[PDB]
Formats: structure tokens, sequence, C-alpha cells
């Protein structure tokens, strides 16, 4: 384990004798994360690196059909538990019951409006969050069932009704603009193909405009650069085929300077906290550099390995996010909750799986039991799901109206 | 009569005459509910009647009322945020009075999206920015680093070039957490909106300052991002002076952002033809090595393709 590694104890932060509510507060998160790393020792045990699969399961099959009211607050992203859930079933191999699949399709079809695009519950206006997630968990389902839900003809006509002048989206009407409402609009129009011609005519160059002076991306041009919405900018790139529109290297520099010398997982932007969401938000734009660099026929690329540490990451996953009781979590301390789970996880086949070409290249740590199915980078559901769904889907034509 | 969802004396709805006439429109999740909620009395109630309302469209002064509470049981319900700024307008209400209640609500939930959003065309309804820049440094005095009120902050600025006085704010944010990223992001947006840095007295004070910074808390990351980030422009070997400067660091203050840095130094050299580029390339392949094998190891992949790209590149 590189985190239990003696030499690792020289990672910790150096405040340069001169604190501030950042490097205090990143202090208190290395000290809670030693505890953690040096249990074994302090226990006298062999370190076990073992994903709670059976724990992790009945928590997400649980909530999959019933939550609390802790889950008041997530009352209008409900396709968002559909898609978190179903996707990490999907990546701990877990099926669908061809029974539980139809109700979900069947509710998915509540939140569906008449005018397009997905409602985060039966009745409430469409918005492009819950429509990117509703669509992604119909994908993961996949069934002929699942893709008849969507009204295509309608959900383009949505996507026109938010498009911008500028190329930016709103997230819904009379909503705001963020580069998540592209991502969002470019995930389900490329996978439900109802692509036009100018859809997404000038999208690319809004989006660049959001790379910023550290060569990650912000929410709208100005912002800081977060991980959150650096996935979304680049991911949106590679389905319109623009990456390039992007100064790749000074993002490549920026999105490694976010993994943490010491924790192992990544920060959302720097000097912020480690969080567990971030294996894949951060760590998932390597996969997606790797690509696209490499389209540019980049010589120096690596052949078995992503440009980011992986066994650190695995490790902070593993050791550090897992709850006991089942499902994962931000960071030491924290609740577990369906969100963190989905990304934990997400995060962990990332980290286990390499691919370039015919390379194929896997690195997992702990029990090989903790092996999980590989994810798509850009869309984050199984790469199988993608090609099923784009080739079912093409066999419609893009809806001329 | 606004009766809080807080007050020991809150009846539900149903328990309610003025309300009396209207039947509640309960949720359809179907015959066979997924994700489903198991809401509480009060949540399910309040629902309940702002589904009634909305199905009828029942523009009233009390269905205004309702939504408040409904925004307070879950204040990401973008639904009824919606229907709240439709009655908004309709009962022709008092939005001053309505900054009052945005204003709270955001001190409750400032890392909400939509009590943000909706402070947003509130301010753009008035087209009164007045009150902003101070509320927003209320919260960020809570959180210098909530990323919805720096948005905000950026957006009333630009939108009402209420630029003179934000470096200065910057420079107080910034004695209060030099390692502030969210500051310097601010201090960026700022000069590059303003003067620029193409002046090149400004760029000199720039880049003055951030070393100065970097002398007192060289592990600061932010300061060297800020650096590499205004000269990283114009390429870095376009400034013969600074690589001297940062080579003294060496022993004094030199963390292995100083080391990346010089790499980053020595790569635009490369690219810019310089002198002594067989030495050059090999001092940037000793530090990438550095790098990879000791002083920044988790980022040892990244600096190898460094090392493997720049060979290709200078060989
Ligand atoms: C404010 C912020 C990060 C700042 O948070 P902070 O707590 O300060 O954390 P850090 O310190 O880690 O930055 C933005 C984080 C952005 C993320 C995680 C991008 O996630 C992808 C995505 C796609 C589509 C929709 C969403 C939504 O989250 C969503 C939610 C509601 C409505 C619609 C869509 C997200
Ligand atoms: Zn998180």
């Amino acid at each position: 384990l590189y985190s239990l590694r003696p030499e690792h104890a020289r990672e910790r932060l150096q405040d340069d004798s001169v604190e501030t509510v950042t490097s205090i507060e990143q202090a208190k998160v290395e000290e809670k994360i030693q505890e953690v790393f040096s249990s074994y020792k302090f226990n006298h045990l062999v370190p076990r690196l073992v994903l709670q699969r059976e724990k992790h399961f009945h928590y997400l099959k649980r909530g999959l059909r019933q939550l609390t009211d802790a889950y008041e607050c997530l009352d209008a992203s409900r396709p968002w538990l559909c898609y978190w859930i179903l996707h990490s079933l999907e990546l701990l191999d877990e099926p669908i019951p061809q029974i539980v699949a139809t109700d979900v399709c069947q509710f998915l079809e509540l939140c569906q409006s008449p005018d397009g695009g997905f409602g985060g519950g039966p009745g409430q206006y469409p918005h492009l969050a819950p429509t990117y997630a509703a669509v992604n968990a119909l994908c993961i389902i996949g069934t002929e069932e699942a893709y008849n839900v969507i009204n295509r003809e309608k959900l383009l006509q949505y996507l026109y009704s938010l498009k911008q002048p500028d190329g930016s989206f709103l997230m819904h009407v009379g909503g705001e603009v963020d580069v998540r409402s592209a991502y969002c609009a470019a995930s389900v129009a490329s996978l439900t193909n109802i692509i036009t011609p100018d859809l997404f005519e000038g999208t690319a160059e809004w989006i660049a405009r959001c790379q910023n002076w550290e060569g990650g991306i912000g929410g709208v041009p100005g912002m800081e650069a977060h991980g959150g919405y650096t996935f979304c900018g680049l991911a949106a790139l590679v389905i319109l085929k623009k990456e390039r529109s992007l100064n790749l290297k000074s993002l490549l520099q920026w999105v490694t300077s976010r993994q943490m010398r010491f924790e192992g997982g990544f920060q959302g932007r720097c000097n912020k906290l480690v969080d567990g969401c971030y294996s894949f938000w951060q760590a998932g734009l390597l996969p997606l550099l790797h690509r696209a660099l490499h389209a540019q026929g980049d010589p120096a690329l690596s052949m078995s390995h992503w440009m980011f540490h992986q066994q650190a990451l695995q490790e902070y996953i593993l050791m550090c996010c897992q709850c006991p009781a089942g499902g994962l979590l931000d960071k030491p301390g924290k609740s577990r909750d369906f969100y963190h789970t989905c990304y934990c996880l997400s995060g962990l086949s990332i980290a286990q799986h390499f691919g370039s070409g015919a390379m194929l290249h896997d690195v997992v740590m702990g029990v090989p039991e903790n092996v999980l199915q590989p994810t798509h980078p850009v869309y984050n559901i199984g790469p199988d799901k993608v090609i099923q769904a784009t080739t079912h889907f093409l066999q419609k034509p893009v809806p001329g109206f | 009569g606004f009766l809080s969802l807080d007050s020991p004396t809150y009846v539900l709805y149903r328990d309610r005459a003025e309300w009396a006439d209207i039947d509640p429109v309960p949720q359809n999740d179907g015959p066979s509910p997924v994700v489903q909620i198991i809401y509480s009395e009060k949540f399910r109630d309040v629902y309940d009647y702002f589904r009634a309302v909305l199905q009828r469209d029942e523009r009233s002064e009390r269905a205004f009322k309702l939504t408040r509470d409904a925004i307070e049981l879950n204040a990401a319900n973008y639904t009824v945020w919606h229907f709240r700024r439709v009655l908004l307008r309709s009962l022709q209400k008092d939005l001053q009075e309505e900054m009052n209640y945005i204003t709270a609500i955001i001190e409750e939930q400032p890392k909400n999206y939509q009590v943000w959003h909706h402070r947003r065309v509130l301010v753009e309804w008035l087209k009164d920015p007045s009150q902003e820049l101070e509320f927003i440094a209320d919260i960020l005095n809570q959180d210098a680093k909530n990323y919805h009120a720096w948005q905000h902050r950026q957006w009333v600025i630009q939108e009402f070039r209420l630029w003179d006085n934000e470096l200065q704010y910057v420079d107080q944010l910034l004695k209060e957490d030099v390692r502030n990223n969210s500051v310097w992001n601010q201090r960026h947006f700022v000069i590059s909106n303003t003067t620029g840095y193409s002046d090149r007295a400004v760029l000199e004070r720039e880049v003055q300052y951030t070393l100065e910074m970097i002398k007192l808390v060289p592990h600061n990351e932010s300061a060297w991002n800020y650096l590499k980030g205004i000269l990283q422009d114009r390429g870095l070997s376009r400034y013969p002076n600074l690589l001297n400067q940062l080579l003294d660091l060496q022993p004094s203050h030199s963390s292995p952002y100083l080391i990346a840095f010089l790499v980053d130094i020595y790569e635009d050299m490369l690219e810019n033809q310089c002198d002594n580029k067989e030495d050059i390339l090999n001092k940037a392949l000793e530090l990438c090595e550095i790098l990879a094998k000791e002083k920044d190891t988790i980022r040892k992949e990244y600096w190898r393709y460094i090392g493997r790209s720049l060979q290709s590149k200078h060989s």
C-alpha cells in the first residue's frame, strides 16, 4: 500500500508556519486520514483492502424502492436517485430484474414532460439535470421498453428551447446557465441520436471560454476552475469532437495537480479538501485526455496507465470512503449517500481499468474481488450500454419536424 | 400572516379553514413506485396543496404564501420556485420585501442554486445592484469560498460595471487567507477585465506581489498557479530574469512548486529555440525524474509523460 509506506509521512502539509483557514482545515483532514491509514498498525492486523460489495448492494437495492424522509431534499432529483443506484448496481455487476426495470421505466415516464425532457419527479417541470439522469438510467436498463420511454421529438424540441445565441444552454426555462447544461444536452442528444446540424452551434466555443488561467474550467466564463465543471466541459467537447478547442496541456497540468499527495484522492478546486466523488469528475478526465492527445497522435502517452496515481486513488476510496453499513462517502466522518456511492464506485472503476486501442491494463488494489465493471468516461454508464443505446437510436433518424 | 413552518403552533394545511375549499392533489408515483420517499406528514401536506393550487394555476396570495413553505421544505424544487416567480408578478408583490426574503433564506442555505438564481432574477427586475456587493461579502465572511457567492459577485460586477473597489476587496481577503484560490481567481477576473496584463507596469506589479506571497508561504499552490497563469500566457521563456530569480530560492524556498515551475520554463525555452538546447533539456529531464521518483510521486505518471514528451520533442 502506497499510502502506508513510511516515506509517505513526508507528504503531510507544510504550512510554512503561516496558518490560515485553508491550512488549518486541510490539516484536520490529513490528521483524520492518517488515523485511518495507521489503524492497522495500531491494532496489529494485516491491511485487507476489501470493497464491501454485499453491504453496498443491500443499501442500493433498498434505496431503489424506498427512502426515508432524509431524502426529502432530493424530492426534485428522483431521476438522479434512479441513475445513481442503477449505475452503482451496474458497476457492482448486479443485474436489474425485468420487474424492477419496468417499474423504473414507468416512473421515468411520469417524470417525462409532454413538452420534452424530464422533471425531477412526477409532474415537475422539465430540467436538464434530471433529463440527463433519466436518459442515462434508461440506457443502463437498455430494454426496448426503456428506449421507447424517451419521446425523441419533444426532447430535441426541448433542447432547442434552452439553446442560447452565444452557444450555451439554460438548465431549464427561466433558469440558469453553466457548463453542466451543455454536457447534459450533448449527452442525451448524442445517445438518442437527435443532433441536428445547428443544435450545438457555438457550444464548443462557449465551453472553451470557461477554461481559465488555471487550466481547468469554471461554471461560466470568469469562474474558478472546478472538477465537476471541468469534467462536463471536456466530456461535452469529446461528444462534439472539439476537444482541441481547449488548451489540453494546461488542463492536463491542472487536473493532475488536483490529486492530493497525502490523501491520495482528488480535491475539487485548488486549496480545497479531498472528496471521494471527485474520484470520478477529476480522475475521469484523464481517460478523456488520453483519448484526445492520442487522437492528436501523442507519442509519449502511456500504454498501461492513466496519467494520475491509480494506486493512491484506489487506496483512498477503499480505506477512507466506505461506510461499514454499506454505501460510500465524501471523506471519513461524512455520512453515506447514493451520490457518493455512485461516484466513489465510478471513480474506482476508472482507477482499475486502462485502455488505449488494443491496450487493456487493469490495476485492482486489495482482494481481486474488488474489480468492478468498467464505465464509459464520457457518459458514466457501462461501455456496452453506450454502444447498445447509440446503435439502437441510430435506427431512428434525427427528427426533421 | 406568515405562520412559520417552525412555529410551535404550525397547523397542517388540511387542518386549515381558509384552505378548506380546495382539495389536495396527492403525488402520482404509480402502482409500483421506485426511489420512493417516505414523506413526513408536513412535507406531504404542503406538497399536496402546492400540487392543487398549481394544477389549477391559482394565482392567489394564499398560493404565494404556501410556496414559501414548500420552498423551506425543499429549496431545490425548481418548479415551486418557478410558480413563486409567476405569483410575484401577478400579485404585483413588493420585490424589495422579496429581496429581504431571499436574503434570509440564502443566509440559511447558501449552497443552494435556486436561492441564488432567484436573487439574480430579483436584481434584474429591480435593476438595482445597490445591496449586492455588501450581501455577498457577508456570505463570504461565513464561507470565503462559496462558489455561488463568487459567481453572483462576478455577475453583479460585470452587469452593473462595479469594478472600482473589487481589487481592494481582493487584497483584503488575500490578507485573511493568502491560500484562498477563489480570491486569486477574483484577482485575475478584475485585472483582466479592467487594465489587462499587457500593461507592463501591471504585469510587473502582479509578478512582484505574487513573488512576495511565495516568499511568505512557499508551499501555497495558489500563488504559484497564478504566477504561471499570468506569464504562461506570453511564454515563460519571454522572461529571462525569472528563471534566475527562481533558481535562487532553490535552497531557501524550494518546494516542488519551484521544481515544477522550472520544468515549465524549460519546456517553453525548448519550444522557442533556446541556446544550450542539449543542456537545458537534460535539466528539465533531471527535474522530471526528481519529481517522478522523489519530490512529487503522486504525479509520477504525469512527470514521466512530461519526460518522454520532452525527449520526443527536443532529442
Ligand atoms: C458549486 C459546485 C461545487 C462547489 O461545492 P463545494 O461544496 O464548495 O465543494 P468543494 O469545496 O469540493 O468545491 C459545482 C459542482 C459541480 C458538479 C459536481 C458537476 O456534476 C455533474 C452534474 C451534471 C448535471 C447536473 C449536476 C447537478 O449537480 C445538478 C444539481 C441540481 C440541479 C441540476 C443539476 C451535476
Ligand atoms: Zn463529494
